[PDB]
């Protein structure tokens, strides 16, 4: 029979009716600009360490190496750890564990170049065995 | 906060899961390629090193078993020289590759050399290049550790 | 079994989103109507996107030109079977139509000066038939139809018209001569829909798939013309099936006329430009109905080429790789892919293929669908419009001029808009569905779904397509057609021995196979009989046994003092087939060609002449 | 006589407790066209009419017949069947699309995303519609090469793990390809506010330069190049303006 319902217009995106209340110009461009400069300038660094060891090395390697890794893993987390699969409340928790990872790292690295051999040296020793 | 489209995207996935529709096969079926495998390995190396430096600083602090002692509760275990010398290579290769391949990925991030042939040379130029630096870092000291296992006069 | 049915209420509904479909869609959206666009694939997939050569318009970005000379050629190429008013309409509107698309942001190729680029095409000529070859086609190098269609789709979002995509139009909603809406099937979830609408546009492209070989889509089954037939509308000029000269030998992919337009020519086994014989003036750039025969002869007479002596070569290697890569990017590719041929080194294997249908659904210059009797002329069926290929304004008559179709889809689409924004009473409201209405369309579906026949949906389709090719070919003899119409009428009878397999509602492809057959029987059968009944030789149409073009006079000899032949003795008339779908039985009226302009004061009509190229 | 065999993904959505699977088909390469699509069409006609996929052009240009064949995303209608019959070719729908039936993916989210980038010309100085052309020189339209050609097949997008993982928040290469298309057109004025709409973290910055996009485009197009150019505009380097419409135009 043609005794049936009156339905609606199938889900569609209207890009102009959406442009109403929504502009927030909040640009991650500039941050992205710098995290790329960072690694860029951090290039001459990494070979310098093969050449020059010592105790100021250990510590700024660590410094830089933390920043890169922080940023980096933040990026890793927003990839693999996401709401559709995890559900929202747990996806926040991983976004936090990101910063826990920076701290666990830097504090752990700090420790190393104080009360152990250092990084530059930890390598030196492994090469002579 | 999400652009209006991202919002639409969300509801879409809600809708689509609401109909218990399947996801088309992906990593299981996609073809091994130099584009994605390099990129993959780049994370891996990326995270390998960070994972190292975690169980590093953290291990050795939360533990009463410092580095020096570890370094030789391995030296004192009759380990043949080659086996040790690829363990070094292994450690050197991450750092080698992630760095070179790293610079590459900046070009791409600036639309430099982003076309199949120039893409493919890089990927080889750098996969081989690292494998090289890596190897000379391992084997050359090992050379001077024999060049002095017999000084002429 | 049982089915879900859904009701929609829209001002206007458009069946199909081709070029014509979108150009309408956006006209109405723009003036604020509650449109609905129903189509059975994402709009960018319509056959319009394969269009290659260009779109005709006198901007003269190359050399001064007048829209009048373009009108000339249109009427000429039409072999005086077109309506001269429509052709008038088309041709003054063409400069706007195009530029509108450059303003909408189409990346037309460009002249050094900075204006639109233009190329020469088949059939066209300056100064009312006495200049050089006109450069009147505007083009995005070789991708013209594609580029345009995205542009229209791009702009179709800027004006809020609700797209019902992957929907199959089943039939029109008929209220004794009044069109109220459409019935449709929703592939994605099996639900039937009804569309109350004030107005209804059918814009569904040709029926090129009736043949074995064609340059057309798999989707081009002319289900528009099926809807008019099952709504009891008369169809017209179904014997005018254009064959495109340079189909690609193996598959049926088109190689744009634009390649001849740019220089490259035809060659036979002898290694000779045989167009110098058949068209001493235009050469390889005559009208397509001519050129297609020239090839069909050459072959028949053993000057054909290959290991089968049964196609001919299109040659372009004598041209600069520069001009080739730049003015003809796409064909260079398809050459390489299907033929395995490099246009810089070799020629391409080509062979006339069924291309366009100048036939379709009868309309005026106002693009409104019309019935017709001798008794009281032509009564407009209100609520209903048509444009593009499924249309027959007859801007083409017996032979379509090349690159005038994207034109006539832009222009009469755009006319669909302007001419409803002109006569819609913002007072009275949306038509009602009669009780138990639509129920017969669905009934077909049902039995076609569970059809326990014994000949499969696919084997049938094939046989008919073979039999169409053999009979409604380039050259048609009398006893062939009559033997054709014979077989064919057995086939429009085989439809009750029909075998189907997929019983499912959702994305049932075997079933849109079957509906799309049903809808091509009604096409092919009417196509073939109309062909048979015509005893003349004009445009796309050629007879072995009636080589002459029958007009009122005999315009070979000066007119002075000849006797006008009676309306029934000559053949300058539109063929109008009816078929009852239950029986499948065709009976044929004949409408008079419209010979008058729209503004006698602005432009003077063109009296029939001898067709020389 | 030489027989090719094909492995094809299958899902019957209407059937109760439904599961996807691979089905196997033998095909007579002697009685068949040179292209993969050809082979598909054979077995709907001659073995199995339930087998369902999308097709229109057959000339490689509609974009409908997009899928994954022997591991790569490409167009069935322009995919040469692997002659060697010792090896079995395997056909799957565009990866990580939600499937409707058999080889038929839900294309809607993709489409929307296309829409959201506003794929039409827009001008600050509003213009008389039917009147004279807008100036654009030949150097400036060549800039649009490799851009206007996208047939919206979605091959590239379905080949980008980023896009698999975050289809929802990340636009994807097909769409940014086109975004750029509009921002760099010398007749567009919205160039500044077009970039505005994707400045966030996930819209365009979630490209990790994997490069899969370019390697895969059946149309020999270059999405990454585009994306690269976008990231730049999103930061440092700038859009050019028009040269002025010359006098006597
Ligand atoms: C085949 C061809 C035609 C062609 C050409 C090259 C080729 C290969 N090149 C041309 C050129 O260079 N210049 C020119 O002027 N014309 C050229 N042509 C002819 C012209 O392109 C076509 O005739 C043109 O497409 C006309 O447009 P139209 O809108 O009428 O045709 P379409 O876009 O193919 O229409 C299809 C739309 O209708 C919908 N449809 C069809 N059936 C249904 C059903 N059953 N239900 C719902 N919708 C339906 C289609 O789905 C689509 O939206
Ligand atoms: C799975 C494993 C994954 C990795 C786990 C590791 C932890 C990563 C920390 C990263 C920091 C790297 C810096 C190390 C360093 O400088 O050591 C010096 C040492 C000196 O020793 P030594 O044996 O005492 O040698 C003394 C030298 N005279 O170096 C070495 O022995 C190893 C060499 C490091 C590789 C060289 C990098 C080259 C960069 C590419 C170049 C291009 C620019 C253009
Ligand atoms: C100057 C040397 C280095 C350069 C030039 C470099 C380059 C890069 C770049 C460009 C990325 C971004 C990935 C993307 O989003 O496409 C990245 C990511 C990352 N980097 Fe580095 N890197 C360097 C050194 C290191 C080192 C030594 C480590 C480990 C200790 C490291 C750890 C990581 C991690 C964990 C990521 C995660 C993001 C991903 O893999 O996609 N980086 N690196
Ligand atoms: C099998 C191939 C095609 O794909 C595999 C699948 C699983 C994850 C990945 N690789 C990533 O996922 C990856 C790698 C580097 C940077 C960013 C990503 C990201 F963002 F997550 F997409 C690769
Ligand atoms: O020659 C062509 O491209 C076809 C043109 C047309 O169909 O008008
Ligand atoms: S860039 Fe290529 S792969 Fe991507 S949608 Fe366009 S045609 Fe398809
Ligand atoms: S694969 Fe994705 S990562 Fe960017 S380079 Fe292509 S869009
Ligand atoms: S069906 Fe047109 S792209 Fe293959």
């Amino acid at each position: 029979t043609s005794a049936a319902v009156t339905g609606a217009a199938p889900p569609q995106f209207d890009p102009i009716a959406a442009e109403k209340g929504f502009k927030p110009l909040h640009s991650h461009g500039t941050l992205f600009k710098i995290e790329r400069y960072f690694a860029a300038a951090m290039v001459p660094l990494i070979p310098a360490a093969y050449f020059i060891h010592g105790r100021e090395m250990d510590l700024c390697l660590a410094l830089a190496l933390t920043l890169h890794v922080h940023w980096g893993v933040w990026g890793v987390v927003n990839d693999y750890g996401r709401p559709f699969v995890l559900g929202d409340t747990l996806a926040a928790a991983v976004r936090v564990g990101a910063y826990i990872f920076t701290a666990c790292l830097l504090a752990g690295l700090l420790y190393f170049n104080e009360h152990d051999v250092g990084l530059t040296r930890a390598f030196e020793m492994v090469w002579e065995l | 906060e999400k652009t209006p489209i991202q919002v639409w995207g969300w509801d879409y996935l809600m809708r689509q899961r609401a109909l218990k529709r399947p996801i088309a096969p992906h990593l299981t079926i996609y073809k091994p390629q130099m584009t994605w495998m390099v990129s993959g390995l780049h994370r891996v190396t990326g995270c390998a090193m960070a994972g190292t430096l975690l169980i590093g600083g953290v291990g050795f602090s939360v533990l009463p078993l410092d580095f020096t002692t570890f370094v030789e509760f391995i030296r004192g275990l009759g380990i043949p020289w080659v086996i040790l010398d690829t363990f070094k290579f292994i450690i050197a290769f991450p750092i080698a590759f992630h760095t070179l391949n790293g610079i590459r990925f900046i070009g791409f991030d600036m639309a430099k050399g982003t076309d199949i042939p120039s893409i493919y040379r890089g990927a080889y130029l750098v996969l081989g290049l690292a494998a090289l630096i890596s190897l000379a870092v391992v084997v050359y000291p090992r050379w001077e550790r024999h060049k002095k296992a017999t000084l002429p006069t | 079994a049982q089915y879900k049915v859904i009701d929609h209420a829209y001002d206007v509904v458009i069946i199909g989103a081709g070029g014509a479909g979108l150009r309408a869609a956006m006209g109405l959206g723009e003036a604020g109507f509650k449109t609905a666009v129903v189509t059975k694939m994402f709009p960018t997939r319509s056959h319009t996107t394969a269009a290659q050569g260009g779109i005709n318009a006198a901007l003269g970005s190359m050399n001064p030109d007048d829209w009048k000379w373009h009108f000339y050629d249109t009427a000429k190429g039409s072999d005086w079977l077109g309506d001269q008013n429509a052709m008038h309409y088309l041709t003054r509107n063409a400069v706007e139509a195009v530029t509108e698309l450059e303003n909408f942001g189409m990346p037309f190729s460009r002249t050094p000066e900075g204006k639109i680029y233009q190329r020469s095409f088949g059939g066209q000529s300056n100064n009312y038939g006495k200049g050089g070859v006109a450069k009147r086609t505007c083009c995005v190098a070789d991708r013209t139809g594609h580029s345009m269609l995205h542009t229209l789709y791009g702009n179709s979002l800027r004006c809020h018209c609700t797209f019902f995509i992957e929907y199959f139009a089943l039939d029109l909603l008929m209220d004794k001569g009044r069109c109220v809406g459409v019935i449709a099937l929703c592939l994605e979830d099996g639900t039937i829909h009804r569309f109350r609408s004030k107005r209804t546009i059918v814009a569904t492209g040709g029926y090129g798939r009736a043949y074995f070989s064609c340059t057309t889509a798999h989707m081009n089954t002319g289900d528009g013309t099926a809807l008019a037939t099952r709504a009891g509308i008369a169809l017209e000029d179904l014997e005018f099936i254009q064959f495109h000269p340079t189909g690609i030998y193996g598959v049926g992919c088109l190689i744009t006329e634009g390649s001849r337009g740019e220089g490259g020519f035809l060659v036979n086994s002898e290694g000779e430009r045989f167009m110098e014989r058949y068209a001493p003036k235009a050469k390889d750039l005559a009208s397509r109905d001519v050129v297609s025969r020239a090839e069909t002869i050459e072959i028949m007479e053993g000057r054909g080429v290959g290991p089968e002596k049964d196609h001919i070569y299109l040659q372009l290697h004598h041209l600069p790789a520069e001009q080739l890569h730049q003015r003809l990017p796409g064909i260079s590719e398809t050459a390489k892919i299907f033929a395995g041929v490099d246009v810089t080194k070799e020629p391409i294997p080509v062979i006339p293929t069924v291309h366009y249908n100048m036939g379709g659904i009868p309309t005026n210059y106002k693009a409104q669908v019309i019935k017709y009797t001798k008794e009281g002329g032509d009564k407009i069926v209100p609520g209903l419009y048509a444009c593009g290929e499924c249309a027959c304004h007859s801007v083409h008559g017996a032979n379509r001029l090349g690159a005038n179709s994207l034109l006539d889809a832009v222009v009469f689409g755009r006319a669909c808009s302007i001419n409803i924004k002109e006569e819609l009473k913002p007072d009275e409201k949306i038509p009602e569905l009669p009780e138990g209405a639509g129920e017969e369309s669905i009934a077909n579906l049902d039995a076609v779904r569970y059809a326990n026949g014994d000949v499969p949906t696919a084997e049938l389709r094939l046989t008919m397509q073979k039999t169409m090719q053999k009979h409604a070919g380039v050259f048609r003899r009398g006893d062939i057609l009559a033997e054709g119409v014979k077989k064919m009428m057995d086939l429009s009878k085989e439809l009750k021995r029909l075998k189907t397999t997929d019983r499912s509602l959702i994305w049932n492809s075997d079933l849109t196979e079957s509906l799309e057959l049903q809808n091509l029987m009604l096409n092919a059968t009417q196509t073939i009989v109309a062909a048979e009944n015509r005893k003349e030789s004009r445009g796309a149409h050629a007879r072995d046994d009636f080589p002459k073009r029958e007009d009122e006079y005999d315009y070979s000899k000066p007119i002075e003092g000849q006797t006008k032949r009676p309306f029934e003795k000559h053949w300058r008339k539109h063929t109008l087939t009816k078929q009852d779908p239950r029986t499948g039985h065709i009976t044929l009226d004949y409408r008079p060609v419209i010979d008058k302009t729209l503004d006698p004061a602005e432009v003077d009509w063109i009296p029939p002449i001898i067709r020389s190229y | 006589k030489r027989i090719k065999t094909f492995e094809i993904y299958r899902f019957n959505p209407e059937e109760p407790g439904a599961k996807p699977k691979l089905q196997k088909f033998d095909v007579d390469l002697d009685k068949c066209g040179t292209m993969v699509l050809d082979a598909l069409i054979k077995i709907k006609n001659e073995v199995d009419p339930t087998l369902t996929f999308r097709r229109s052009c057959r000339e490689g240009i509609c974009g409908s017949c997009a899928m994954n064949i022997a591991g790569e995303n490409t167009l069935a209608c322009i995919c040469n069947i692997d002659q060697n019959t010792s090896k079995t070719t395997k056909i799957y729908p565009l990866p990580h699309m939600f499937v409707i039936k058999d080889l038929v993916p839900d294309m809607n989210l993709f489409y929307a995303q296309y829409a959201s980038i506003q794929p039409w010309l827009q001008k600050k100085t509003k213009i008389n519609l039917g009147e004279k052309q807008q100036y654009q020189s030949i150097k400036e339209q060549e800039k649009l090469d490799g851009l206007y050609e996208c047939i919206l097949c979605a091959c590239c997008s379905a080949s980008c793990p980023s896009y698999w993982w975050n289809a929802d928040k990340y636009l994807g290469p097909a769409v940014l390809m086109q975004a750029y298309r509009w921002i760099i057109d010398s007749r567009d004025d919205s160039a500044a506010e077009r970039l505005a709409r994707m400045q966030d973290g996930f819209s365009a910055f979630k490209c990790h330069t994997i490069m899969n996009c370019t390697k895969t485009c059946p149309k020999h197009l270059n999405p990454a190049r585009a994306i690269g150019e976008i990231k730049m505009l999103l930061t440092k380097m700038k859009t050019k303006p028009a040269p002025l419409p010359t006098p006597a135009n």
